[PDB]
């Protein structure tokens, strides 16, 4: 609007027109895996902080010697998101939500969720109130998200054969001969002759003598506290890409725990390895 | 053309089953169990229909 607003400019007075020349509490989580079932256990535990304490004397109660908070938890929410989707998760044992609590305290809470290469996104929420006196209350509502971050099955050196029992965990009392069903998946190339056999010999001892008896009696217990009544088995053939039952029959004498059982050894009669797999075996006998 | 979500099953887990091999006897019949879940956080899908297919 030059044109217009030029026009509207009020000319000078004795001119002519134109001229040329010129935080009370502080909490975390330690979530920990579990492969024997598949499943991470997050954690969350917050406990009331310094800082309440530093105010527990500076304001709140300043003129008693010890004085305590009255912060009551109205709901902790756990919960998980996924883009726009969020979905609550229960934990394992009851938690009574209304859940009063003072100084010095510390409460934990876990919460049981699936486990590979998609980390989890997490939403932890506290509301809680403090409540001074009974008529006046201070709530908060906070919240923050993160991500959760952080045997049985045995295979065979050199070979691609793998090795499982049907029933890695078996309790049963002392004395009663059992069976355990031990899978040989093969899939590597060729048929096998592995032969399953326990040795009932003690092993040789290799330090002070409350760790040399110690290691003596773990192999002495090793060594006769179970027997196979099929020993020297002669697997009869298993051949490429299937899958074998080596029905083992046991007995035991000597009650006790035999976690991740030694002695126990098939050997392949190919190449002469001396592959373990009682370590996938967690007997128990009374 | 924009649909909406969907989710996805990703099978859990098998009961008497490793790494999805097994043996028969040539006779005998034998049952387990397949777990499943629903990995999505908000769809719930309401069909399933199960069709066995087999090498031969």
């Amino acid at each position: 609007t030059l044109d217009k607003y030029s026009s509207e400019e009020i000319l000078p007075s004795f001119e002519p027109v134109y001229s040329w020349s010129s935080s009370l509490l502080n909490m975390r989580l330690r979530n920990i895996s579990l492969k024997s079932e598949h499943c991470i256990l997050s954690s969350l535990d917050f406990q009331t902080s310094k800082a309440s304490e530093q105010l527990t004397k500076k304001f709140i109660y300043p003129q008693e010697h010890n004085s305590f908070l009255k912060l009551n938890f109205q709901e902790i929410s756990y919960k998980l998101i996924d883009g726009t989707s969020q979905i609550e998760l229960d934990p394992i044992c009851p938690l009574k939500v209304p859940l009063t609590a003072f100084s010095y305290d510390s409460i934990s809470a876990t919460f049981k969720l699936v486990l590979s290469t998609q980390p989890h996104r997490v939403k932890i929420t506290l509301a809680y109130e403090l409540e001074l006196h009974p008529n006046l209350k201070l709530p908060v509502r906070t919240s923050w998200e993160t991500e959760v971050t952080l045997t049985s099955l045995v295979n065979s050196k050199l070979s691609n054969v793998k090795f499982k029992f049907i029933n890695s965990n078996i309790k049963v009392i002392k004395g009663e001969k059992f069976t355990m069903r031990l899978q040989i998946i093969n899939s590597s190339s060729s048929p096998l002759d592995l032969v399953v056999y326990y040795n009932n010999t003690i092993n040789p001892i290799p330090l002070t003598l409350e760790n040399q008896y110690q290691l003596h009696n773990k192999y002495r217990k090793i060594a006769e506290g179970i027997i196979l009544l099929s020993n020297d088995y002669k697997i009869p053939v298993v051949p490429p890409r299937e899958t074998y039952f080596a029905d083992l029959r046991f007995i035991g004498i000597m009650s006790g725990y035999y976690g991740t059982l030694s002695g126990l050894k098939v050997l392949d009669l190919n190449t002469n390895e001396l592959i373990e797999v009682g370590n996938g075996a967690s007997v128990l006998i009374q | 053309k924009i649909l909406p979500e969907q989710p996805q099953l990703e099978l859990l887990s098998t009961s008497k089953m490793t790494r999805n091999s097994w043996m028969m006897l040539d006779g005998t019949k034998t049952d387990f169990h397949i777990t499943v879940r629903n990995k999505s956080l908000s769809c719930a899908i309401n069909h399933i229909k199960i069709i066995p297919m087999n090498n031969i």
